């Protein structure tokens, strides 16, 4: 009590639950978005199986599992199976009770309407939460990197979005939501694998390829060059003895599959690379509003950890770009967690009280009360 | 500033000494507080020349004077490489298991010599 | 005679599982030589990349100076 | 073997918390209840436990092989220990004595429940 | 009888043999642990400068493009 | 814990003396009751030490404080070889005719120390 109300903070999306206890810097609990069932039947009396085998506990042991996907990204499959995935949250990392403290979540702009209440019916009129909120995902790093004049593209796992804020929100929009980030790239390899008598078809072991993926997959500096180079045997073939019992030699498989960001082709799309959608974004807005923006650029998310992202696009915009202001682009030490940093912000300050929703305003409002208030 | 009119510390020494010894602080225990104090000198005498590894807007950190920089580290008695990448470097990835560190980035010069 | 071929059959495994203990053991012993010779080897090139680097970042930098 | 107490303890929460006289931290939403413990109510109080110990506690099962050892025994003083094969108490004789438990006060209230 | 007095001595040497070595190799697969460790992780560095070095190789070749 | 506050057992004894005789046992039955508890205090200093005969996962049992062990089968008037052999690995094969002892194979030490 006396000084200390204690906020949780917390930013799901479609590859990790970020979550803390309070007043936090950097998420404490987290876990994979993930909830199966037991295909094998549990032995069923060594125990009446239930519990899909969620939070690093489920991750843990794969296999057996049939591992079920709600959430991707964007769309909810199904809404019943996410009261079992919070059941894990608060409960099992957190060790505490929803009825106690306040609750900060993340939105994915341009969400449906049908969902903001759905979300907010889950907690206010089921499990009592005294007030909460759901802040929007980019706007959030903004502040905590320190940048008043900048142009976000933060990119995670779930969805791709060009965000140009740097001084206000809701204008016309110069944003876009793109579904090509993370679990596109993780579907992807087992495509390409099956010409080299590699297929990991099912989505236990298509986990598996997000592992051997943060420790060697990279991006071809110019796929052009890079080309005649593969003669050589030494910056393209890297060992990686799978720790189950299989040695993968990935030489040309990583840098071949990440290519598809730039190429929208290799999915089906007109849509073309980030750099052009870039300027279609921007010309929308004033004329005398571009020169600072090229001055700093916010690339925040995991999708940036990349060894070979931010060198590449400081060769390509130049290049088909207004050639006057300097052109920097920002990548701060830890840019995917850049989220959590401005997202343990907001939920620490009290100014933040005339923005949520509080438990009366709610019944004085009904159940529109969330697009009267926030929007 | 450093010197005051009104205070005169080189003589005050040796009449504090004396009420030093009055509580039950021996020179042996003089000797073990002054390290302390010197602990803390030797964090004054580093700073960051400015590394012109960047070319232009954001900066990275690198210490040139080596050997203010090792004095610290040497008196402290730890790894005066990893206090170099730990600190001008801060991790994160505190996953409940507990963490797992040395990822990050450089960073301005305002926000090191603000973490100093 | 019955505790004879317990006896017996101990020293079987016991001899058994000495031999392909030592056996491994020799073998691992000799493996490690080879990795602490490759991490004294990739250590020594990795402080002649840093180094070297970092003679590029004091003259990326004085290169910088000249040309403004 | 391998249910351990944790797993036991699972097996009450779901089996059970719709009977009478029994809570939880995942059904009776109540922060007092801690995730390593389990809320019980009795005729009127209510007192929270901890799995600690549970099964190898209460089983405490004993065989022949181990038993046999010392019923063959020439000593008198041993031998003692192990009276000439149930004195009064026959039935059944393995199957734990944690059950074993559960019949020595079931056949006292039988006995109660027979007199004035 | 003196056989079995006999087998029993030979017991005692293969099982002292096998612990010693068990001993060992235990304490190899414990160093080859922090040596891989420091292997990969010297091994990511030297990735990571040979990446700066190429990045200012490139710089610098235009900054001597614009000086001249 | 071993002390109590409340208790003097040191005094304590040479009173219940008075009490033992009261009754009707005399130092002579005294002598023949406190060896019962000392084999007991001689099993209470029989621990295993994790026998490394297994490299890795499951692992043997083996006693190498000797005396200890001797001390407990010396008192107990039994085979000290018999005792570690049938206790440390079990016997069963009892077809009516009534059993064929000593095949077994070891096993962990959380059952050892169970079973004693
Ligand atoms: N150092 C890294 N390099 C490349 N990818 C990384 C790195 N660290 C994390 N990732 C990846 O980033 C993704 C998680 O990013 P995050 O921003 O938390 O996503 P989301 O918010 O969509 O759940 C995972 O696919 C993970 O493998
Ligand atoms: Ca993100």
């Amino acid at each position: 009590d006396e000084d200390e109300t204690t906020a949780l903070v917390c930013d799901n999306g479609s590859g990790l639950v970020k979550a803390g206890f309070a007043g936090d810097d950097a998420p404490r609990a987290v876990f994979p978005s993930i909830v199966g069932r037991p295909r094998h039947q549990g032995v069923m009396v060594g125990m009446g199986q239930k519990d899909s085998y969620v939070g690093d506990e489920a991750q843990s042991k794969r296999g057996i599992l049939t591992l079920k996907y709600p959430i991707e990204h964007g769309i909810i499959t199904n809404w019943d199976d996410m009261e079992k995935i919070w059941h894990h949250t608060f409960y099992n990392e957190l060790r505490v009770a929803p009825e106690e403290h306040p609750t900060l979540l993340t939105e994915a702009p341009l969400n449906p309407k049908a969902n903001r209440e759905k979300m907010t019916q889950i907690m206010f009129e089921t499990f009592n939460v005294p007030a909460m909120y759901v802040a929007i995902q980019a706007v959030l790093s903004l502040y905590a990197s320190g940048r008043t004049t900048g142009i976000v593209l933060d990119s995670g796992d779930g969805v791709t979005h060009n965000v140009p804020i740097y001084e206000g929100y809701a204008l016309p929009h110069a944003i876009m939501r793109l579904d090509l980030a993370g679990r596109d790239l993780t579907d992807y390899l087992m495509k390409i694998l099956t010409e080299r008598g590699y297929s990991f078809v099912t989505t236990a072991e298509r986990e598996i390829v997000r592992d051997i993926k943060e420790k060697l997959c990279y991006v071809a500096l110019d796929f052009e060059n890079e080309m005649a180079t593969a003669a050589s045997s030494s910056s393209l073939e890297k060992s990686y003895e799978l720790p189950d019992g299989q040695v993968i030699t990935i030489g040309n498989e990583r840098f071949r599959c990440p290519e598809t960001l730039f190429q929208p082709s290799f999915i089906g799309m007109e849509s073309a690379g980030i750099h052009e959608t870039t300027y279609n974004s921007i010309m929308k807005c004033d004329i005398d509003i571009r020169k600072d923006l090229y001055a700093n650029n916010v690339m925040s998310g995991g999708t940036t950890m990349y060894p070979g992202i931010a060198d590449r696009m400081q060769k390509e915009i130049t290049a088909l770009a207004p050639s006057t202001m300097k052109i920097k682009i920002i990548a701060p030490p830890e840019r995917k967690y850049s989220v959590w940093i401005g997202g343990s912000i907001l939920a620490s300050l009290s100014t933040f009280q005339q923005m949520w929703i509080t438990k009366q305003e709610y019944d004085e409002a009904g159940p529109s009360i969330v697009h009267r208030k926030c929007f | 500033c450093f010197d005051v009119s009104t205070i005169d510390d080189s003589g005050e020494f040796k009449i504090i000494v004396k009420a030093m010894e009055t509580l039950g602080l021996k020179e042996s225990d003089q000797n073990s507080i002054w390290r302390i104090l010197a602990a803390i000198l030797h964090i004054g005498n580093i700073t960051f020349a400015e590394a012109a590894e960047q070319r232009t807007g954001t900066t990275t950190v690198k210490v040139s004077d080596t050997k203010s920089l090792a004095a610290a580290a040497s008196c402290l008695k730890t790894d005066q490489q990893s206090l170099s990448i730990a600190l001008c470097y801060r991790s994160i990835s505190t996953g409940v298991g507990k963490r797992c560190e040395v990822i990050s980035v450089p960073m301005d010069c305002n926000q090191a010599a603000y973490s100093r | 005679a019955r505790k004879l071929v317990i006896i017996e059959s101990d020293l079987e495994r016991a001899e058994e599982r000495a031999e392909l203990s030592e056996g491994k053991c020799a073998e691992l012993e000799e493996e490690l030589k080879t990795v602490t010779n490759n991490l004294k080897s990739l250590e020594a090139q990795a402080e002649k990349y840093s180094q070297k680097e970092d003679k590029y970042e004091e003259e990326i930098k004085v290169l910088s100076d000249k040309l403004k | 073997a391998k249910s351990t107490d944790q797993t036991f303890l699972d097996s009450i929460c779901k089996q059970f918390e719709k009977n009478p006289h029994l809570q939880s931290y995942v059904v009776s939403k109540d922060r007092s209840i801690g995730d390593t413990c389990f809320r019980l109510k009795h005729y009127a109080g209510d007192v929270t436990y901890d799995v600690r110990g549970f099964l190898d506690k209460n089983k405490d099962t004993l065989f022949g092989d181990l038993i046999s050892s010392m019923q063959s025994s020439s000593d008198p003083l041993v031998q003692g220990l192990f009276p000439p094969t149930r004195p009064e108490d026959s039935k059944k004789r393995p199957e734990t004595a944690g059950s074993q438990f559960r019949n020595a006060m079931n056949a006292l209230i039988t006995t109660l429940l027979a007199c004035s």
